[PDB]
RNA sequence: UAAAUUAUGGUCAAUUGUUAGUAUUCAUAUUAAUUUUUUUAAAUGUUUUAUCAUUUUAUAAAGGUUUAUUUUUGAAAGAUUUUUUGUAUAAAAUUUUAGGAAUAGUUAAUAAUAAUUUAUAAUUUUGAUUAGAUUGUUUUGUUAAUGCUAUUAGAUGGGUGUGGAAAAAUAAAAAAAAUAAUUAAUAUAUAUCAAUAAUAAAUUAAAUUAAUCUAUUAGUCAGAAAUGGAUGCCAGCCGUUGCGGUAAUUUCUAUGCUUUUAAAUAU
């Protein structure tokens, strides 16, 4: 037992708490307001510096709003031709929400300082979203154009001709007449809408 | 097994890492494990008085 | 990329994920042996070559590698691996200088055993205690002459019988009684 | 137990560097590196061998 | 679910914001500099960082050894990385549960492309696919009409044994005609006929 | 024995994605520091004066391609790319690269001709 | 290098290099200037260079120390250990 | 490692897929989900599934681990010869790490780095340490030299408490000077007649019995040089007068006059009545022993034409700052020892004063 | 020192001399190209691992697309992306405590990140270098100097000791009644 | 596999050789016929080597060099190097 | 030489390249005749634009190739002429109509890719109508007035010193960017006024005024002159 | 010498040849390679300086080494007004040939000793020294797997001994003491040993900048696929049992026909 070698003193440290130290805090090495939502950091920078640095999430937010309210007026109405061979896709507006809605809810991009901002950012008459995509689904079934791609019956002859992000022209694949309204696209619209 | 290491047969392989075998290792009792026979009945006919200082 | 097939692969410059960057070096070559002397004369007297010899050590198969964990390690914390030995003494015919024989280990990691191998060593005694047969503890040291790096550091058990045997003006060990092996036939009678 | 975990070329199947330190002292190997004759074939001698496993200490 | 478990769906982020650039003595002279074409990302690495077993803890702004990033926009300035971009730094990391609705998974007879599926190439039409046992396709956006509680993960971890397979052998050795498994595919003609298609 | 070739040909297929195909926000980097041409001086009046007190090396022959620059501005309208074009050799062009660009940058082409 | 201009003293030597670094008084007074606009670089350089410096020694007496007192607590809890271990031997 | 064709250094920490232009999948405009699956990501072996590498793989008891938790006790040992070089190496690295570069703090950095290696941190370190830190006017890091020789339970000898105190002193914290006088000096006494005067060394040291060496475990047998074991022979020469010089300027420097009323009468009687221990001479670490140099080649004084420059071998130029011409406060004798502490008191008065 | 000097890659001074950050990467087609951050010594050997004091990292001189984050309305950030990993523990370590070199390359790059200022080497070809002469120098410098213990103090707070120690934690520091 | 029977291929896939003799030899019965041998030379190491194999290629208007390929077995015992083409 | 085999460098806004036996053989198989089902100009109602963008002189010269046996998903590139900002360019029918791909430059038309029509900034003819006449005459100057004054569009305008033709964008001759895009050179405005040949003379002058004045020039004057309640955060250094 | 639960946790080991009585890892399989194809290299003039000089510029020629290769700061980094310290050259492990014998400027003590100091010396059968082959202790291929099977290259003695360190006699792709230059990564037609290109190898077209290329083989008894015509133990086939005796589904030729489509064949 007592053979050998005399007792380390640093022993003692187990069983007395007096001599668990640390000399120095966590940050006190200069790294202080790494947390950025810290209570010492709001101590720190005071508010208005916080608004300075928080600028810059809050004018991503609001530009995602209006691109998407840009979107919205422009493709309100499904059917419309707004440019040369180009005509309103209710499908755009669509597909660019699910970007912005997946910048919010995914778990491979996760955004989530995007949501913080709603509470002012967000544009009063845009509070309703799924209500204009109502209105929206309502403008879509208009006769004259295709129930599928809602492209002009009369001045084209496939589905997805002269569209830029249209689904139904794949690279090597082959070009789809227009599909006819009748009751399957009628209860495909009113599914939808559900 | 490799065909050019040792004989052109492959059991000369395995001959050869009998040599090298662990359990097999030459010590004070198992000796001239590579040549036994070259080394026997090699002192038959030399005589040698044992060495005796103490009585 | 390593794990793509003979017909999967496009750019050979870069890896495009991730993984490891591999050189194949080709494995199977049929490398072959030239014959360039007669069965009958080959030039040396002890071992012949007649094949393609294996190369490299620890490339060597069977591999026999290091082992650290034996006796040795077992009683010391070694600075540095092989600062202390522990072995028996075998001959003083030098002064000061005891030679030590000394085991250590080699693991062959095929058959999953290890082997002991011996080797000796000179060791500095100074004032010349060392007895033939004396269990020595034995460091590493200063550079004392061209072969002796260690010095005998404790005596760990004497040879009582063997200095008992000196005092009375004796050899401390009786002198083995046939030298190294021959290939020859001595006949020496009376 | 595949191939994969074969290639140490992977940071995730190698014992990491800093041992070598941790076993010499840090910031040991600098010294080492300027040395006169290098990787011709040899360096000096890298330590990496997992904690549990040391000779030494254990 | 959602009344009781209010904090399976996030939302609260670490929010992007601006660093202070560092003082140039150089004046005018240099500040052209580091306005440029591009955006910049710098990820650190070292020893303390970058290890995915470790990962949200780096990723924890509680944490003041957090790894870090920053980005120079074209301007000049710099900004904190926002998560997505923080999280390109990791291995890619796949996440489905499939406790409650069905993950997408991947290697399916919609997902595949044509070459890895058929060893031919297929047309894409979006009308009356017989290899694929579809009547038609209304081809909406895949995420938006459907709810998102439903939209779960994919998976890929697994072989597509009609593609690529491992410890690949010819099934039958004679007659010298069949290989392994994954070679299916139609025969090769005499050569070729082009008829002319407008038609 | 492996006479017989690869069992498989992997080929992915080819399907453009509509996220890779996006507007990219482009700036030119004229814009961000614009480019200009300096003035010849007294010392550097002509392309060919220029080209002459550029000549210092044996092996940097500058002097020798005079025609194959027309005027002033054809000389620091051109980079190294469309210098190879001109047939011009390698190490030559990239003397007379550096020395325009030196040129641009305050420093006159004066310095010691070395051939002798 | 160090440049060389034509306008240097030029020596006359056949046994030698044919031009001498020697200024006209311009030349001199020229590579001063430029020579003090560098001096302006150098100056906020090495200023980086000690400030960088005192922010690793700082970082490293933090986390240093912070070392020291985890690993302190383990090999104490070790030899607490230990000398248990031999009361039970 | 780099620059080679085969070089891994530069795969091995993650990385977004690039596709700027066509890397023979034809990247720039191809989504290459499935590609991405099946070729670029690393399998197992040819035709396995791939192998995820992502964060999702470990386990998540990898971020419940406080820090440094992971390390074992090392204990490394080495030759003597290696000590005395590695000690030495570390205490002029405590003094000066570099000539006009360095910092005060740099020599808290080295005691630190030295417990850091596994190395015990001497008493020659600790007052070399406080003496620097202190000539640097720099007091907050003296006592957090004393704070981590606390921590790693080293009992201070008779020397290292006098520099504290001298830092206390300079530092005119009582508060302190208290704790450590309660802690360690105390039981200090003086030297009388039936004292033996400087005491011999008594430390055996450390060796093995064969069966000591044998028998015992591995950490028995473990001799790192600790600084405990010698205490009592730091010690042997009695400077405690010293210790109670020293205590007499703290009570003084707090403010406090009942206490310093007792520690200087405790001294002075003491200084009367009792003999005069034995000196300690130079200590062979913290102040080097003289090596022979001829002084021959040697810058002449008039070396320069235009002054006079100083020289090894004498000085020309003459003394900047006036010297006092007393030897090492250790050599006096007793009574001088008290005339000496009264100018000390002085001193303090002066300085706090000052302050 | 050599007698027939290697003509083609020569330094200053002996090597292995001050170690120096550079940029290096294997040759190849452009269209895969990456280079490596490495702080290694002044002389280079065949195999640059041979003198290599420190990975610093790897840098992608290809702008790319950021697919993996979401495609954002914002302006700025679809500009296209340059993709850098820095050590900058290392880094200031090497660059602070050893003093090391740097080549041009990599003090660009290491200037777009807010280590370094902008290097010597990048100029607007725009602005000239500048004039300079003492005495309107002077009559700027005696309108603004600050104070010298300003100055002194600013000196040790940036070059010397940053962290101290304000009132409240001596007083919380120092021990209390048993052995006060 | 026999890899004896590759002897003078040195570990490569293929030969080339020179044109000395051509004799003819029967193989082992019950095979009966005539099995046309090329005796040929090469050289390794400046060493002449004299090797005999079976030529079974088509010959043209007169050349010397053919390229030596191995086989499995043939009729004729003894004789192991078979020719590709005739240069 | 070797490297021609090289193959070229493909940036993000291309696709597939075809430059390998492999890419080209499966379209090589492909032989198109012009019914009227295929024929462009019968499909007038849609694609007349397309139509009056074809240079009908160059491509029956060049290429071969009458306008009758043009086909609306035509994959051969032919020639066109812009019918707005009337540059030239060579491209194939298909990718103008699966997709709108036309002259390179009104790509860049609008003040940013990323949103096309998202400005609110007036036209070159408001903002800044006297610009309109500097602009090179081909006859679309009143197409390129229409433009935004914030546009990246590469324009080329005729230098006043030199009265050569010189190439720059209408926002770096304006100055004026968007909110949120990355800020110019401060000093483009002075520094596109002219030619890349004719700019230095004139953008010196300041320079050697200042150099006049007070014997000595430093960039930082304008910095300086900004000079002659800012919230700050608590310090550590006490 | 008792079970266990607050329940799938600590993150994937998984094996594919049509053979020929039987015994024995052995022909014909897949993967990896050589056969096999010019998309990554490159040209000479290093450079200052105080002038016949002096400062800067340190490991790719060959030879064949298996108890073998080991080292500092005095150079530079490098910061003060001058004297500045100590630590280094040493070792331990791992070492090949089917049939095996002696090796030698030689050990240890003395010491700035001894071509003749002193001694009962040293290496070896636990495999030496000569001699063959061979570039040594994070690199590959196969595999479910302890294995088997690769890994280049780079340190070749001394003789006015310079230099901090010999690494010192073409063969860079290391900016080398004023910001030469960074709008740069392109280098024409050479080499060495490497560096896997038949890159949607076949129908709807390339959100280009249109540049390099005009691209084919095998089998046809057994075992996917045959008929004429010759030939007659011949000529020839042959991965293998074996085929060829006027009717050969096994030779040669013609024509068709067969293939699961980066080729057969050889190693
Ligand atoms: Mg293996
Ligand atoms: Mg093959
Ligand atoms: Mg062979
Ligand atoms: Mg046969
Ligand atoms: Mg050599
Ligand atoms: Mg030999
Ligand atoms: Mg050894
Ligand atoms: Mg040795
Ligand atoms: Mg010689
Ligand atoms: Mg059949
Ligand atoms: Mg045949
Ligand atoms: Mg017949
Ligand atoms: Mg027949
Ligand atoms: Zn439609
Ligand atoms: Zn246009
Ligand atoms: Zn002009």
């Amino acid at each position: 037992l007592y053979k050998g070698i005399p007792r380390p003193a640093i022993t003692n440290l187990h069983y007395e708490p007096a001599w668990r130290y640390t000399l120095y805090q966590a940050g006190a090495h200069g790294a202080q307001l790494s947390n950025p939502r810290s209570p010492f950091t709001a101590k720190v920078l005071g508010d208005e510096l916080m608004q300075v640095r928080d600028i810059k999430s809050v004018e991503h937010c609001k530009a995602w709003f209006d691109r998407l309210q840009y979107l919205i007026n422009l493709h309100y109405e499904a059917v419309g031709d707004i440019g040369e061979f180009k005509s309103r896709h209710t499908r755009h507006v669509h597909e660019f929400f699910v970007a912005f809605h997946d910048a919010l809810s995914s778990l491979d991009f996760r955004d989530t300082y995007l949501f913080d901002q709603f509470k002012a950012v967000r544009p009063p008459e845009l509070s309703d979203l799924f209500g204009i995509f109502l209105e929206m689904e309502a403008n879509y079934v208009h006769e004259d154009y295709c129930p599928r791609c809602s492209l002009p019956y009369s001045t084209t002859r496939y589905c997805g001709e002269g569209d830029v992000d249209t689904p139904f022209r794949k690279h090597r694949g082959r070009w789809a007449p227009h599909q006819k309204w009748g009751r399957e696209w009628y209860d495909v619209v009113a599914r939808r809408a559900e | 097994i490799a065909h050019w290491y040792c004989g052109h047969k492959f059991r000369h392989r395995f001959m050869r890492d009998k040599r090298f075998h662990p359990s097999l290792q030459a010590s004070h009792d198992a000796r001239n494990r590579f040549s036994k026979r070259r080394h026997f009945k090699t002192n038959r006919w030399n005589y040698q008085q044992a060495y005796r200082d103490m009585p | 990329p390593w794990w793509n097939f003979q017909t999967e692969h496009r750019q050979r410059c870069v890896l495009m994920y991730g993984g490891a960057r591999t050189k194949n070096t080709h494995n199977a070559n049929h490398r072959v042996f030239i014959k360039k002397y007669k069965r009958n004369a080959f030039p040396n007297r002890t071992r012949h070559h007649w094949a393609v010899s294996m190369t490299g050590v620890l490339s060597q198969r069977p591999r026999r590698m290091p082992w650290p964990y034996d006796l040795t390690s077992l009683i010391f914390n070694q600075p540095r691996q092989g600062s202390d030995k522990i072995g028996y003494v075998v001959g003083t015919s030098m002064l000061k200088t005891a030679v030590v024989a000394t085991n250590h280990m080699v693991y062959y990691p095929k058959f999953n055993q290890r082997v002991s191998r011996t080797k000796r060593f000179f060791a500095h005694d100074e004032d010349l205690a060392c007895v033939e047969g004396d269990l020595v503890h034995i460091k590493q040291c200063r550079k004392i002459s061209k072969y002796k790096h260690y010095y005998v550091f404790s005596i760990l058990e004497p040879n009582v019988e063997g200095r008992e045997r000196l005092k009375l003006g004796l050899k401390a060990v009786p002198p083995p009684l046939f030298g190294y092996p021959v290939s020859r036939r001595i006949v020496k009678l009376n | 137990s595949f191939k994969y975990a074969t290639k140490l070329q992977h940071d995730e199947m190698r014992q990491p560097y800093y041992i070598h330190e941790k076993r010499y002292g840090i910031f040991s190997n600098e010294r080492n590196i300027a040395k006169a004759r290098r990787g011709l074939p040899f360096i000096t001698p890298l330590y990496t061998k997992h904690m549990n496993l040391w000779d030494t200490d254990t | 679910y959602r009344r009781m478990f209010p904090e399976m769906i996030g939302r609260t982020g670490e929010p992007v914001q601006q660093y202070g650039q560092m003082p140039i003595w150089a004046g005018p002279h240099r500040q052209h500099a580091n306005k440029s074409e591009h955006n910049w990302m710098f990820a650190e690495i070292g020893v303390n960082v970058g290890h995915e077993a470790l990962k949200k803890l780096e990723l924890d702004p509680t944490n003041e050894k957090r790894r870090r990033f920053v980005i120079r926009q074209p301007d000049g300035t710099l900004r904190s990385a926002k998560m997505s971009e923080m999280r390109a730094w990791y291995w890619k990391e796949e996440w489905a549960d499939f406790r409650f609705w069905a993950p997408q998974m991947e290697w399916g007879i919609e997902n595949t492309p044509s070459q890895e599926q058929y060893q031919e190439h297929v047309p894409d039409t979006t009308d009356a696919d017989f290899r694929k046992q579809r009547r038609i396709q209304s081809r909406p956006v895949k995420w938006f009409y459907e709810s998102h509680y439903t939209r779960t993960g994919s998976f890929a971890g697994f072989q597509p044994l009609r593609f690529m397979q491992r410890r690949t052998e010819r099934e039958v050795r004679w007659p010298d005609v069949i290989n392994a498994a994954v070679q299916i595919q139609k025969r090769k003609p005499a050569a070729y006929i082009f008829k002319a298609i407008p038609e | 024995d492996q006479t017989y070739g690869p069992h498989k040909s992997y080929k992915y297929t080819y399907m453009p994605d509509p996220r890779k195909l996006a507007p990219i926000e482009t700036t030119q980097r004229s814009e961000i520091v614009p480019q200009s041409i300096r003035p010849p001086t007294s010392y550097v009046p002509n392309h060919e004066t220029f080209l002459e007190r550029a000549d210092i090396h044996r092996l940097r022959p500058t002097s020798d391609f005079k025609a194959s620059f027309k005027d002033w501005n054809d000389l620091f309208t051109c980079d190294k790319r469309q210098l190879r074009v001109r047939g011009i050799p390698r190490m030559t062009r990239d003397a007379i690269r550096t020395a325009v660009q030196a040129f641009q940058n305050g420093n006159p082409p004066e310095r010691f001709d070395t051939k002798e | 290098r160090q440049i060389r201009p034509y306008y240097n003293l030029p020596s006359k030597s056949e046994h030698g290099r044919k031009m001498t670094g020697f200024l006209t008084p311009y030349r001199h007074w020229m590579w001063k200037q430029n020579e003090l606009w560098r001096n302006v670089h150098e100056a906020q350089f090495e200023h980086l260079r000690r400030v960088y410096k005192r922010q690793w020694l700082e970082s490293f007496r933090v986390n240093a120390d912070e070392y020291i007192y985890k690993y302190n607590i383990t090999k104490a809890a070790q030899l607490a250990q230990w000398e248990c271990e031999m009361k039970e031997q | 490692k780099v620059d080679s064709f085969h070089a891994n250094t530069q795969y091995q920490h993650a990385w977004p897929l690039l596709s700027h232009d066509d890397l023979g999948n034809s990247d720039q405009s191809n989504n290459t989900k499935n590609i991405m699956y099946s070729m670029y990501m690393p399998k197992r072996n040819k035709g396995t599934a791939p192998w995820f590498r992502g964060a999702d793989t470990y386990s998540v008891k990898y971020c419940e681990q406080g820090r440094y938790e992971y390390q074992r006790y090392l204990m490394i040992n080495r030759f003597p010869s290696e000590y005395k070089k590695h000690f030495l190496s570390f205490l002029s690295n405590i003094r000066m790490s570099s000539g006009s570069a360095t910092i005060p703090q740099e020599a808290l950095h080295w005691l630190l780095r030295m417990i850091v290696d596994n190395f015990n941190p001497q008493h020659v370190h600790y007052i070399a340490a406080m003496k620097t830190l202190q000539s640097a006017g720099e007091l907050d890091m003296a006592r957090d030299v004393w704070k981590i020789m606390e921590r790693q339970q080293t009992w201070p000898c008779t020397a290292t408490i006098c520099a504290y105190l001298d830092v206390c002193v300079e530092a005119g914290e009582k508060t302190w000077a208290m704790e450590a006088w309660n802690r360690y000096c105390t039981e200090l006494k003086f030297l009388e007649p039936g004292e033996v005067d400087p005491k011999p060394i008594s430390r055996v040291p450390f060796s093995l019995t064969r069966e000591e060496l044998l028998y015992l475990p591995k950490w028995k047998k473990h001799f790192d040089h600790d600084p405990n074991l010698d205490v009592m022979d730091l010690n042997r020469f009695n400077r405690t007068r010293e210790v109670y010089l020293r205590m007499a300027q703290v009570m003084l420097a707090g403010g406090e006059r009942n206490a310093f009323q007792h520690f200087f009468t405790k001294l002075e009687e003491a200084m009367l009545n009792k003999p005069t221990p034995v000196p300690e001479p130079p200590n062979p670490h913290l102040v080097r022993r003289p090596r022979w140099a001829p002084y021959e080649h040697c810058k002449s004084v008039h070396h320069s034409p235009w002054r006079l420059q100083n020289n090894g071998r004498a000085l020309a130029l003459g003394p900047p700052v006036t010297i006092e011409d007393e030897m090492q406060s250790r050599f006096f004798s007793n009574d001088q020892f008290l005339v000496h502490s009264v100018k000390e008191v002085l001193r303090i008065v002066l300085q706090e004063h000052k302050r | 020192a050599r007698a027939v000097i290697k003509r083609r890659s020569p330094q200053l001074w002996g090597a292995p001399g001050a170690p120096i950050i550079r940029m290096r990467g294997h040759h190849v087609v452009w269209k895969f190209q990456s280079y490596d951050l490495v702080v290694e010594h002044t002389h280079k050997r065949r195999n640059s691992d041979i003198r290599l004091l420190h990975y610093l990292g790897k840098h992608c001189p290809h702008p790319q697309k950021s697919l993996w984050s979401p495609d954002t309305p914002v302006a700025q950030d679809r500009h296209l992306f340059m993709l850098t990993t820095v050590d900058i523990d290392a880094f200031k370590y090497w660059f602070g405590v050893k003093r090391c070199r740097l080549s041009m390359k990599p003090w660009a790059l290491l200037a777009k990140a807010g280590l370094l200022p902008p290097s010597l080497t990048q100029n607007s070809k725009i602005m000239p270098k500048p004039l300079f002469d003492k005495e309107s120098l002077m009559r700027y410098y005696l309108a603004n100097r600050k104070d010298e213990d300003v100055m002194a103090r600013e000196k040790y707070l940036n070059y010397e000791n940053s962290m101290v120690k304000t009132e409240e934690e001596r007083a919380a520091e120092r021990p209390v009644a048993p052995y006060l | 596999l026999f890899f004896l029977r590759m002897w003078f291929l040195y570990g490569c896939c293929l030969r080339f050789v020179l044109f000395v003799l051509c004799y003819y030899m029967s193989p082992r019965l019950p095979s009966s016929g005539n099995r046309r041998v090329l005796y040929a030379v090469f050289y390794l190491y400046n060493f002449v080597w004299m090797l005999r194999c079976f030529f079974c290629c088509f010959i043209g208007l007169v050349m010397s060099l053919f390229i030596i390929e191995g086989g499995g077995f043939v009729d004729l015992p003894g004789v192991k190097y078979y020719t590709r083409i005739v240069s | 030489s070797r490297w021609s085999s090289v193959w070229p460098n493909m940036r993000y806004g291309s696709m597939f390249l075809s430059y390998s036996v492999g890419r080209k053989l499966p379209m090589k198989g492909v032989n198109w005749v012009t019914r009227d089902s295929n024929r462009l100009l019968n499909f007038s109602n849609r694609y007349s634009a397309v139509i009056s963008d074809i240079d009908v002189k160059r491509t029956e010269e060049e290429l071969n190739v009458a306008l009758s046996d043009i086909r609306w998903n035509d994959h051969r590139r032919i020639y066109w002429k812009c019918s707005f900002c009337g540059s030239s360019y060579r491209k194939n029918v298909s990718v103008r109509t699966k997709y709108h791909a036309g002259c390179n430059f009104c790509k860049k038309k609008y003040p940013s890719e990323v949103r096309g029509e998202q400005h609110g900034s007036p036209p070159v003819s408001q903002a800044a109508p006297e610009l309109t006449e500097q602009l090179v005459d081909n006859g679309k100057r009143d197409n390129l007035a229409t433009l935004a004054v914030t546009s990246k569009f590469y324009a080329e305008w005729t230098c006043r010193g030199c009265g050569g033709s010189y190439r720059s964008t209408i926002r770096s001759r304006t100055g004026q960017v968007e909110a949120g895009q990355c800020t110019l050179h401060p000093d483009i405005v002075a520094w596109s006024a002219y030619c890349p040949s004719c700019s230095w003379r004139p953008n010196m002058v300041p320079i050697a005024e200042e150099v006049s004045r007070s014997g000595q020039f430093l960039g930082l004057e304008r910095s300086m002159e900004e000079l002659g309640p800012i919230p700050r955060r608590k310090r550590l250094a006490c």
